[PDB]
């Protein structure tokens, strides 16, 4: 369907949280492409710094077929 | 983010010492600006939707990008590329109330150049739409504001590259 | 030795703000230019160069 | 009203309305004779503004009222005058109030499904807002022009 | 044909500057009853009235010479932003130069101006065509007009053209009154400073009067400039203390406190029985016509 | 809940009739019935 | 919400007329209450802490409530009692400024009944409480400035009732 | 394709076709000779179709083409007569396909908002899908006229 | 929900037993029903958004209903007013196709009158918008796709009452 | 009094642009003219284009009017409609050689 | 319900406060206001037999609503709809007499609306019949009475709103 894989951290601005947050500090995860947009504003909304994405699944500029 | 006051804050508060004068004439300086960048804000905020369409238009409309095998193709293609130009332009607007362009650093070049590398999308054919649309505001704002606002748009275009 | 005939018709409701009747007068007082009927039919119009290319 | 807006944002951040907020609702409540009087202004020449503003919207854009056009007959195009009038008194609301909500509760929120349900080119109400700005700020005074263009901008960015 | 729209282009390229301008305005000239009618509407003019303000603000040998920069494509800033702007917007705008050289806002061509042979027999070929090759050709012919950064030529520049009569008054031979108003039409302000007395009472039309001479100074170099002043007739009294009361009646040749090219301005000079001027007053009459009206 | 906490019960204490709409949803199992809690808020003030 | 501003704006419009005569006075009537209403509404939230304080001392403490098995015990229920009375004023002060209380009964009222019903808060207990807030306010702000803000505090007690 | 169509349905489902999706696709294998019959003539009569489409469209609304229209000028139809052609194309797409998903995704996903930009009025083009509709139908056989009409409804209900 | 294929299905499977006769005339009734309705259904996907339209055009459009007081009053209230008539009509697609009217007393008829007094609608309004549905669905699908049309919209109507 | 104005009825006050609208002129009459006596002495009458009815008023105020007590002239410049209803009044404060108005 | 005179009375018992000079101007004022009602509520009390009749006739005689279909059809409905209508014209005069509104608060409006929802009457006609008879009530009286029952009428079509 098109996914995206992105690495981005994401550091705490406003709360000192006490326990592991690696997992959602730094983190590489499978985007849909319709949902990319949306993720990538909220991200950078919160903050962290976009490390690197990158079409994983699916093929560029398909004009048929990408589902 | 930051606007010029939270900059100037910054810049002072990283080696610790108070608001020196050079900090107050910066500030002043942001201060005489402020009218000026919210009358362009408003001017913007009125013409958004038609500086993007004409940009678009004199940039990207009837060339090889909207043809068939070209990125701009497609109704969805066509969609996202207006959507990402009107983004540009909202973000550019904050950036000039702002003053700074740190909103543009952390929230419109980060994710975005490598983003365009993984879709195969035009960064040459979205430097000069972004070219277009700075023609296009600074037509409407009027040389004054529309200096600033290009400088904000330059500032878009290079992290882009 | 009057008589009063009362109609059919029933009495008419008065106009309000929403309406557009109170709009019509100021419509035909506009009397909008319109536009004559292009005389165009496309099948001499050949589609390779006439669409725009820029 | 600006008062609603800032009690909102107030709210939406849990806490008491900053000074900068109290000032500005001050300054709004003391300087709120010329806006009343503007919309008294807005209102007395509401009907020659909509007859000029009509008039230049369809000679800049007579597809509307042409043949095909949405408002063809004078009929039709009676009812655009009545949309232009919701529009100007949309904005006459918007200046009394001093904030945008009011314009955005009663003719902004969902106005691209109505006139995409009605085929009415939005563009075209657009161009016809804006000459309804152009024409009340030339028999406005100038200052108070600015007063009343900014709702009209607002209403023709939304439209637009 | 369908080549006729291309033709009529490549017609109009190989005409010049001076070809492509007259063209252009005989087209507007014929424009509703001969052309295709103009809706600007459709045009997002909205970027373009700054342009239109700028120019209008511009005086007359200025608008003239940016005009002739536009048409041959000179390095101008208004001739870049106007080359910046979509083809639409470049069409829009020479119609709105066009409402405004009629409507008497910008300098109007030379009198009596008649179109080159090439030009006519082009603007014949485009009454023939239909309406939507008429404009594609305006459109054609426009969109390379204006001065863009790239290899582009003129063959011969058309330069500005480089190039008064005492007014008439039927019934008020005053000397006095006719050097007012031939210097006024001559812009003489200078010499009326002295030609009106110290007291300085002018009474602008829908204003209170000035009162001093430097405010009448300001005013004439500020407000007046280049008006055209054509009275009509006028009636002679005398006033208290031998004061003479001049009502004069003609119309004023240019737009003037939203005035039209064409409006019945009356004059009420109380001149003074030794002195000069010692008061005016200048009245539009009113008409079924009224657009400078601000209301309250 | 972030990137990592699966979703759980809330018991927000605003807006208005959060906490009394929540809890009537969660106090009743699965398929107990089908009436709607909270259909609409009826506004205080009516626009038009 | 509505305030009472936008009170006379809905009130025309539901006719759908402009604003006349009327609507004018009502506009500049509130705009004369305006000064009052500014600097009541800032002396509150000066001392917002100290009224609810007050408020509990003169109402609550001390009290069956207060005691064991009371609702006020169990700390973290003397801080919801803390934190509700805090809602209760801050509202008040909102619908104060506004001229209306409508977002009283919109962001207020809304479930406030069921919500008490549900956690067995005492109705009458938290009215009392609110009128003693009201007196604190009253007094602290003075004379017609504690009259609307009681006003609109009373109003939420016949809400509550 | 119908077969991707299915595809995605059965892997959603995280499970093999069922016999619904089966005897679907065995329908579409066996008419699909008829289906490229039927791409074949739109193909071949694609011109005459378009031209006489975009004429009933002119006819139906001149305004379209009007001055201070977005077709007016020979350019501005011309670049109709390109879209209506895109349009048909995707039609046949769509029709040698067996299922929507080539339409929606080249020609529906996004094109409300690249019309917006244009300013064009999609419900005429809506219009121009129709007469495009009863021009190919006309054109066309009786029987295949009912298939082909089923992905004109489908393009003119999506993109009304 | 069901239709009246999965009603005899489950009518069988209750009593657990295999198709008898009935059973099988149902279902030949049914499919005979069949390529009417799919064409219908076709018809009404292809001018989906014309009914609605010329149902508001008929019924509610230029009335009191919309105007000012009248519920359809706003843009906003207009176009939720439109997007219940989508649903609607959605709905009716639905239930003609499959032959009963569980989908909409599911999906309808659920909570639809006491949220829609919540929210103060005229019932009588949208009854009447309903029925222009009706006849301009009827008016471009034929006479009995048409008529099976409306009675599920008069079923809808009844529920809605 | 403003009935005799007509829908479009404008006035025109001396030193100021045209005043359009009804309630506008309500406002000036009920905010501006306040409690004056006017003194018009003589009057002419002739036609004007669109079937208008030109009618030039000349009289003297003998009330405080934008200054000039008892001493101005008042000239009513009546561009009447065809129906009767003024569609335009201008009223033009004449003055005598006093001036600092 | 309470006239303005009892109104006053119970006004000045809820503060538990004598009648100070507001209360005494109030209740001169419905002193010499008693008269002016005394006269219009005999001279109505004559005419109200046929003050109805012209009403309706003005307001609901050969419409929609009288014909079948319309609410108002056979003489069941329409006997129903002249017996509200007297209804209404006898219990404003009590108002109006009373000085006060609080005899529609209770015996009037309470549960009016919902029982003409569920009965399906129009409330919109309703009302245009209650503003026609205000009209015919204003000629019959005069002005100031004709006033205070145009003003007791609105409030009755408010409330049934
Ligand atoms: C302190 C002596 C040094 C230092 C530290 C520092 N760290 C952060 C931010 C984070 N640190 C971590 C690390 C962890 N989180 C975990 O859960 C665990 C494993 C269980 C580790 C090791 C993370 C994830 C963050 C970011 C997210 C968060 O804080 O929750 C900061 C703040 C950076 C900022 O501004 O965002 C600092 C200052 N810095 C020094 O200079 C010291 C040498
Ligand atoms: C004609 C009856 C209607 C109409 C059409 C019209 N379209 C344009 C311009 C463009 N049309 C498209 C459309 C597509 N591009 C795609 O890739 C797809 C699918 C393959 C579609 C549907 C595009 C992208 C353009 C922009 C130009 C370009 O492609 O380079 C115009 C020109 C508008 C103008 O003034 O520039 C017109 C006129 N307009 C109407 O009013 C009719 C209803
Ligand atoms: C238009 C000038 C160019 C163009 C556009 C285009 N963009 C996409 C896809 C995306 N664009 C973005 C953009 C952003 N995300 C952000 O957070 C920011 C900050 C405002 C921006 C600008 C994203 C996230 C996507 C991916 C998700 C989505 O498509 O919405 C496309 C589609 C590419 C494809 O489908 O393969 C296009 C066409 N294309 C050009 O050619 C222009 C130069
Ligand atoms: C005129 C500038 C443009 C135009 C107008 C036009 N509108 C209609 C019909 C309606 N317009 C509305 C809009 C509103 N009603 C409201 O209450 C609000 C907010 C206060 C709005 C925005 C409505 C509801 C209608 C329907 C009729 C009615 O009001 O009862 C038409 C006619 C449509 C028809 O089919 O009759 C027209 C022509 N059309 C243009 O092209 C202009 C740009
Ligand atoms: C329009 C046809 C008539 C009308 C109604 C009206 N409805 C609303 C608001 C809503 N309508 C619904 C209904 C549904 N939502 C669903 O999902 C379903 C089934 C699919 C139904 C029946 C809902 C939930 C709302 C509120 C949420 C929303 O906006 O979507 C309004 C506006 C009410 C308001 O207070 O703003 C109106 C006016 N009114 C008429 O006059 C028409 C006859
Ligand atoms: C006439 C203007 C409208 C109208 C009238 C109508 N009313 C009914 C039925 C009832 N009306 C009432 C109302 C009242 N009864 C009281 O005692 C009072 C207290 C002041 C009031 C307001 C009631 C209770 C009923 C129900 C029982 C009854 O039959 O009287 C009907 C008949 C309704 C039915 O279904 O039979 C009618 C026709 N109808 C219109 O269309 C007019 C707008
Ligand atoms: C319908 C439609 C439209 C199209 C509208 C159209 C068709 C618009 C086009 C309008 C046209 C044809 C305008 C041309 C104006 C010509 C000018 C200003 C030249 C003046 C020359 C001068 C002053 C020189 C004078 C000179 C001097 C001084 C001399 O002394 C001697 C030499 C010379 C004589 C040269 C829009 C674009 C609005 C919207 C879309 C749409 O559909």
């Amino acid at each position: 369907m098109r996914m995206f894989r992105i690495t981005a951290c994401v550091p705490s601005q406003t709360r000192i949280r006490t326990q592991r947050e690696l997992q959602n500090t730094y983190f590489t995860k499978l985007v849909p492409y319709d949902n990319w947009f949306r993720e990538q504003q909220r991200i950078m909304k919160m903050g962290g710094k976009i490390v690197k994405v990158e079409l994983a699944t699916g093929r560029p500029g398909t004009n048929a077929g990408l589902a | 983010m930051q606007d010029a006051i939270t900059a100037v804050i910054n810049s002072a508060d990283v080696q610790g010492k108070y608001l020196d004068g050079a900090a107050m004439d910066k500030l002043k300086s942001y201060f005489a600006s402020g009218e000026l960048r919210v009358r362009a804000a408003s001017v913007i905020s009125a013409n958004a939707a038609t500086i993007v369409k004409e940009a678009v238009a004199k940039s990207l409309l009837y060339s090889d990008v909207t043809r068939p095998g070209g990125n701009m193709y497609t109704t969805r293609r066509y969609a996202a590329c207006i959507r990402d130009l009107d983004y540009y332009l909202r973000y550019a607007t904050y950036a000039m109330l702002a003053g700074d362009a740190s909103i543009l650093d952390e929230r419109v070049l980060n994710g975005l150049k490598e983003t365009y590398n993984s879709l195969g999308v035009p960064i040459s054919s979205t430097v000069q739409a972004i070219q277009a649309i700075k023609e296009v505001t600074a037509s409407l704002v009027g040389a004054d504001a529309g200096k600033e606002m290009g400088v904000y748009l330059d500032y878009i275009c290079s992290g882009l590259s | 030795w009057q008589n009063e005939v009362r109609r059919f018709i029933p009495q008419e409701k008065k106009l309000t703000a929403g309406n557009p009747m109170n709009f019509l007068g100021m419509a035909r007082s506009i009397n909008p230019a319109a536009n004559t009927i292009p005389k165009v039919s496309a099948q001499n119009i050949n589609i390779e160069a006439s669409v725009p290319r820029r | 009203s600006i008062v609603t807006k800032s009690i909102v944002n107030a709210d939406a951040e849990a806490r008491y309305l900053s000074p900068g907020e109290l000032d500005r609702i001050k300054a709004f409540v003391t300087g709120g004779a010329a806006r009343l009087r503007i919309a008294e202004t807005l209102t007395g020449s509401r009907e020659t503004i909509v007859k000029q503003a009509g008039d230049r919207l369809f000679q800049k854009r007579p597809d509307i009222v042409s043949p095909g056009g949405n408002a063809y007959g004078e009929e039709m195009t009676a009812t655009c005058l009545r949309d232009m009038d919701y529009y100007l008194r949309l904005v006459t609301y918007g200046v009394v109030s001093g904030d945008v909500t009011p314009i955005e509760e009663i003719g902004l929120v969902g106005v691209r499904e109505m006139y995409r349900s009605l085929g009415t080119p939005i563009e075209a109400v657009a161009q016809s807002v804006r000459e309804m700005k152009e024409v009340a700020s030339g028999l406005m005074s100038s200052d108070d022009a600015a007063e009343a263009s900014a709702y009209f901008d607002f209403v023709i960015g939304k439209m637009s | 044909a369908a080549d006729v729209v291309p033709a009529t282009i490549a017609r109009f390229s190989q005409l010049n500057a001076e070809d492509q301008l007259a063209l252009i305005w005989f087209a507007y000239l014929e424009m509703g009853k001969t052309l295709t009618i103009a809706a600007p509407g459709a045009a997002s003019m909205q970027l373009a009235e700054n342009a239109l303000k700028e120019i209008q603000a511009m005086g007359p040998l200025q608008q003239t010479q940016a005009m002739c920069d536009l048409a041959n494509r000179a390095d101008t800033p208004l001739c870049r932003t106007y080359a910046s702007w979509s083809p639409n917007i470049k069409l829009g705008f020479w119609y709105r130069l066009g409402e405004l050289m009629e409507q008497g806002f910008v300098a109007p061509i030379p009198a009596g101006y008649q179109l080159s042979a090439n030009a006519n027999a082009v603007l014949a070929t485009i009454q023939g065509l239909e309406s939507g090759q008429q404009i594609t050709v305006l459109r054609n012919a426009v969109v390379d007009m204006g001065f863009t950064a790239g290899k582009d030529g003129k063959r011969i520049a058309e330069p500005v053209v480089p190039p008064r009569t005492k007014v008439s008054i039927e019934g008020v031979t005053n000397a006095t009154v006719l050097n007012y108003m031939d210097n006024l039409n001559a812009n003489d302000f200078d010499t009326l400073i002295e030609l009106f007395t110290s007291d300085g009472a002018l009474q602008p039309p829908f204003q209170r009067p000035i009162v001093g001479k430097e405010n009448v100074l300001r005013f004439f170099r500020e407000e007046c400039q280049n008006l055209k002043l054509i009275p009509e007739r006028g009636v002679t009294e005398p006033a208290e203390d031998g004061f003479t009361q001049i009502k004069v009646t003609g119309k004023v040749q240019t737009p003037w406190f939203g005035g039209n090219v064409g409006m019945n301005i009356a004059w009420r000079f109380l001149l003074n029985p030794e002195g000069k001027i010692f008061f005016v007053a200048i009245d539009l009459l009113a008409s079924p016509k009224e657009l400078l009206n601000f209301a309250r | 809940f972030g990137e990592d906490t699966v979703p759980y019960r809330r018991f927000p204490t605003l807006p208005a009739a959060n906490f009394p709409n929540t809890e009537r949803l969660y106090n009743k199992l699965t398929k107990q019935d089908k009436e709607l809690v909270v259909p609409s808020f009826t506004p205080v003030v009516k626009v038009g």
